[PDB]
């Protein structure tokens, strides 16, 4: 049923996409509103094969009490499978009380995981870190008395591939039509070509200007003796 | 549609892509310390007032003051929650833009981080550098009463501790009323915030654009698939719908580069206050210009 | 010895520690390799790059096989099944198809060369300063106070390993600001005033080394009616 006030005159109604959204009955002048039926999306949660096939299923921004649908298969609800979080709604995984890091994440501040209990899927709160509370007063102070040297990595990209590409061999082959047909559509091929050298020069320039920093080649003294550190 | 490629894929991947790197981008901002510390419950720090940044318990959200201005003054359109199909089924004869982008395959999706755990994050940083100085940023945190930290920071700067020992009262008395003119000087101005509406402002314009390009022509007799359909012989209505698939193509190829460039300097935005935060919270800078106006002691 | 010394710890704490020191290296530089080969994921940056490269050239070559609205994607069948002036109609949709992906290539890839770029001169910064040099900056040469830093080349990247000095069994101590003596009003010159219970001394920043107070190690420059929470013992000459 239809709340809009239809002047007598007209007989659709559209919206901002400029499609019919009211409509007037032919036989009995009455107004009837239009909706879309029901739909979502559906993403899938699982361990890797090489572990499990068990999976989860999570319907995105759909309430859990609205779940012939589009997908063929169904998965059955049980007792205690179903659960409802901000995000959507999850079939196939157990809410458990505890909080751990973030292995699989699904949406505001839930995560998925394979835990052993009989091995199952567990969801969870996220946890932020271990609780700690430092003593405070005004007059009182905290020394070190020993020392710890640590060794850490850092792994940091600098230049990746550098390809060409050739516009006549892949668009046309051997074909002496299409090249003829081809040489009437302007000048894009030569703009290819001039980004993608530009960016093979910039590769060996990145390479250069990280690597190249002192033009002295130093060489290790025979004796490696520093003091009793070992390199 | 089916034998046009794997435009759909790429586009697909881009999103995702996009998706994630929004939330890398705030986890390395904002969980820098895994340890979560809290404030002494006596509130006496040598005549230093922090009572307008420090969470207010009073409220559910646990936020101080300040966060509360701020979150005030910046209108959000989707917050990412649930705008379920029963409320835009609802038919209040009051159509908004969220259910028209949403009947025509548009969705947006809500953050890992929620924002009381942001909240969480920061109250756990303020505690460290009020209680330790910046011994927790390097290691196990070690107390130290908050004047003789301000005496080493004044140190820092080159200036002797028998000046602050001396103009304790104050230095504590200007920081309060510089601490106090902030709420004033946010509230008066209208424009302070721009930088964070103007992401909102263009996300909302970038959709509803997308929603609006899907009436026009593209040289065809109708937009409209059904009319098409009704109205032509079937072999003739192919060189119809290709005109109006090629057209919406374009559309949503325009959409993925805008937003991958406007991703890349989100990031780039991103990487810079993760550096400062690591450089002027946790640490005193020597920096010029980098952490203020003026000689750096603490932020 | 003179890079402790820049992060604020006196030369006789190495001097006197050389052996333990030496040993506690060894053992980080030994853990390294057992790290990196444990750990299944650790490079996944630098296999990022070539996962990219290689699904874009698939795309791209697969994408040989559409027909973009024609009735064949061979240009062979089309040609020798078609009268010649109808045969253009057919070859300008694969045409257009074709040019439209390669576009979509290039474009991806300047906007990855981009970020490349970006990551590259981070890189550059990090080597000139950390390698180089000592650095100030928190949390940019490692985790910890920064002593150095050592580079290694990995396909298409590079590699930091950074050693930094940790504080550790840390112990309470009651503090003062100033030792009133004399009517005089004494601060330290570097250090702090602490007490074990009985008696005062002047240590320093990160490692407990009390010493006998002296007017060698403070100054008075001041009087004793100003400072809030003194203490007045006695000061030695
Ligand atoms: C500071 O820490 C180091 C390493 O934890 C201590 O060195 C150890 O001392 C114990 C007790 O003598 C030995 O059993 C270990 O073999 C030592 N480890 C190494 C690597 O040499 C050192 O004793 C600590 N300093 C103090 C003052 O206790
Ligand atoms: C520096 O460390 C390396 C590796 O820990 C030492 O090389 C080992 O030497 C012992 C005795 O010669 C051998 O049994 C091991 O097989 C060697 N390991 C490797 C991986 O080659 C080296 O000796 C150390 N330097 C010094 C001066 O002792
Ligand atoms: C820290 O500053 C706040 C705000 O300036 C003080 O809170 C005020 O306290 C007075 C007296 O109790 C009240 O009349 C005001 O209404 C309070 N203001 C607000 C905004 O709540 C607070 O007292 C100060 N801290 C201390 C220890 O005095
Ligand atoms: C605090 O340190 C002082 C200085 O070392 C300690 O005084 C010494 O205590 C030892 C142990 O009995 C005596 O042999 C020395 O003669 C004392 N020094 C002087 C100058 O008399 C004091 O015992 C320490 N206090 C505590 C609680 O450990
Ligand atoms: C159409 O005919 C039906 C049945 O004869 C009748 O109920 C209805 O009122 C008619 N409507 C109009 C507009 O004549
Ligand atoms: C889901 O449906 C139930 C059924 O009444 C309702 O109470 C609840 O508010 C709905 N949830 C949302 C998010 O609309
Ligand atoms: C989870 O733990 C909280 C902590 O108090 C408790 O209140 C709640 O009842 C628990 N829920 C279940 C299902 O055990
Ligand atoms: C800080 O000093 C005040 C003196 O006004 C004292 O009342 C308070 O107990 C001190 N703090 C602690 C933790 O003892
Ligand atoms: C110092 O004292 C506080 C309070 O008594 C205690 O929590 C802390 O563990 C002590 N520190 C050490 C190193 O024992
Ligand atoms: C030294 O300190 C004590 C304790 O506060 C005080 O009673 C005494 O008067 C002080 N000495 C002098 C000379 O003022």
């Amino acid at each position: 049923e239809s709340n809009k006030k239809f002047l007598p005159f007209q007989q659709f109604g559209r919206d901002i996409a400029d499609t019919t959204d009211a409509v007037r009955d032919p036989q009995t002048l009455e107004i009837l509103d239009i909706t879309p039926c029901s739909f979502g999306g559906v993403s899938v949660i699982t361990p890797g094969t090489n572990t499990s096939n068990q999976v989860a299923v999570l319907y995105q921004g759909v309430n859990c009490t609205e779940v012939q649908l589009t997908p063929t298969w169904r998965v059955y609800s049980t007792g205690s499978n179903v659960f409802q979080t901000r995000a959507g709604c999850l079939i196939g995984a157990e809410y458990v009380n505890n909080s751990y890091e973030c292995d699989i994440p699904i949406g505001a501040g839930i995560c998925a995981s394979y835990q052993t209990q009989s091995q199952s899927i567990i969801a969870y709160t996220m946890s932020l870190g271990a609780e700690n509370s430092v003593a405070y007063s005004n007059n009182s102070i905290a020394i070190p008395t020993n020392f710890t040297i640590s060794v850490t990595t850092e792994i940091l990209p600098v230049s990746m591939t550098k390809t060409s590409v050739d516009c006549t061999m892949y668009i046309c082959g051997d074909s002496t039509e299409c090249s003829n047909l081809l040489l009437q559509y302007g000048s894009f091929c030569t703009q290819l070509k001039r980004a993608l050298t530009g960016i093979a020069v910039e590769q060996d320039k990145n390479t250069q200007e990280v690597f190249a920093q002192v033009k002295q080649i130093y060489k290790t003294p025979p004796i490696k003796y520093f003091g009793g550190f070992n390199f | 549609l089916l034998q046009y490629g794997s435009f759909c894929t790429q586009l697909k991947r881009a999103l995702t892509g996009i998706a994630v790197e929004q939330d890398k981008n705030t986890q390395e901002v904002f969980a820098q310390v895994k340890q979560i510390y809290k404030t002494p419950p006596i509130k006496y720090f040598g005549g230093f007032n922090f009572s307008q940044i420090l969470p207010d318990p009073s409220k559910p959200s646990k936020r101080s003051p300040i966060e509360d201005l701020l979150f005030n003054k910046v209108t959000l359109a989707d917050a990412g929650f649930i705008k379920q199909y029963g409320d835009c089924l609802g038919d209040i004869a009051a159509r908004d833009l969220i259910c028209a982008q949403k009947f025509n395959g548009l969705t947006v999706l809500p953050p890992l981080l929620t924002d009381e755990m942001i909240a969480q994050y920061t109250s756990a940083l303020l505690a460290g550098t009020i209680t330790s100085g910046w011994t927790f940023g390097a290691g196990p945190a070690l107390q130290i009463p908050f004047p003789m930290q301000m005496a080493y920071r004044f140190n820092g700067i080159g200036v002797t501790q028998n000046v602050l020992y001396e103009n304790q009262k104050l230095i504590a008395n200007q920081f309060n009323s510089a601490i106090g003119k902030i709420q004033d000087s946010l509230s008066s101005t209208p424009s302070a915030l721009g930088k964070l509406q103007d992401v909102v402002n263009h996300n909302a314009q970038a959709l509803n654009t997308l929603v609006k390009q899907l009436s026009s022509k593209f040289g065809a007799i109708s937009s409209v698939l059904n009319d098409i359909l009704s109205r032509l012989d079937p072999p003739e209505a192919e060189v119809q719908i290709d005109r109006l698939i090629t057209g919406r193509l374009q559309s949503l190829q325009t959409y993925v580069t805008q937003q991958l460039i406007r991703a890349a300097e989100i990031r780039a935005s991103a990487n810079l206050a993760a550096t400062k935060m690591s450089e002027c919270v946790l640490g005193q800078s020597k920096r010029v210009d980098f952490c203020g106006k003026g000689y750096h002691l603490m932020s | 010895a003179y890079r402790f010394n820049g992060i604020g710890v006196t030369q006789n704490v190495l001097y006197e520690n050389q052996k333990l020191i030496a040993n506690q290296f060894n053992s980080a530089i030994g853990k390294i390799q057992d790290s990196l080969s444990s750990t299944p994921s650790a490079l996944g940056k630098l296999q990022d790059v070539v996962n990219h490269n290689a699904q874009a050239l698939n795309t791209l070559v697969k994408q040989l096989s559409s027909k973009f609205g024609a009735i064949s994607s061979v240009l062979n069948d089309i040609l020798s099944r078609l009268d010649p002036p109808e045969a253009e109609v057919q070859i300008d949709r694969l045409i257009t198809g074709r040019l439209q992906s390669l576009q979509t290539y290039v474009t991806q890839q300047l906007i990855r060369a981009a970020e490349i770029r970006a990551s590259a001169n981070l890189a550059a910064t990090k080597m000139s300063e950390c390698v180089l040099g000592q650095s100030k900056r928190v949390d940019f040469c490692g985790k910890g106070y920064h002593l150095m830093s050592f580079p290694q080349s990995a396909p298409h990247g590079v590699v930091f390993l950074h050693v930094t000095y940790v504080p550790a069994q840390e112990k309470n101590f009651t503090t003062a600001p100033a030792i009133c003596h004399d009517g005089k009003a004494h601060f330290p010159r570097e250090g702090v005033f602490v007490s074990n219970g009985t008696h005062w001394f002047v240590t320093q920043r990160n490692f407990y080394e009390p010493q006998i107070i002296t007017t060698d190690n403070t100054f008075v420059s001041g009087n004793c009616d100003v400072v809030i929470g003194i203490v007045n013992n006695t000061v030695y000459d």
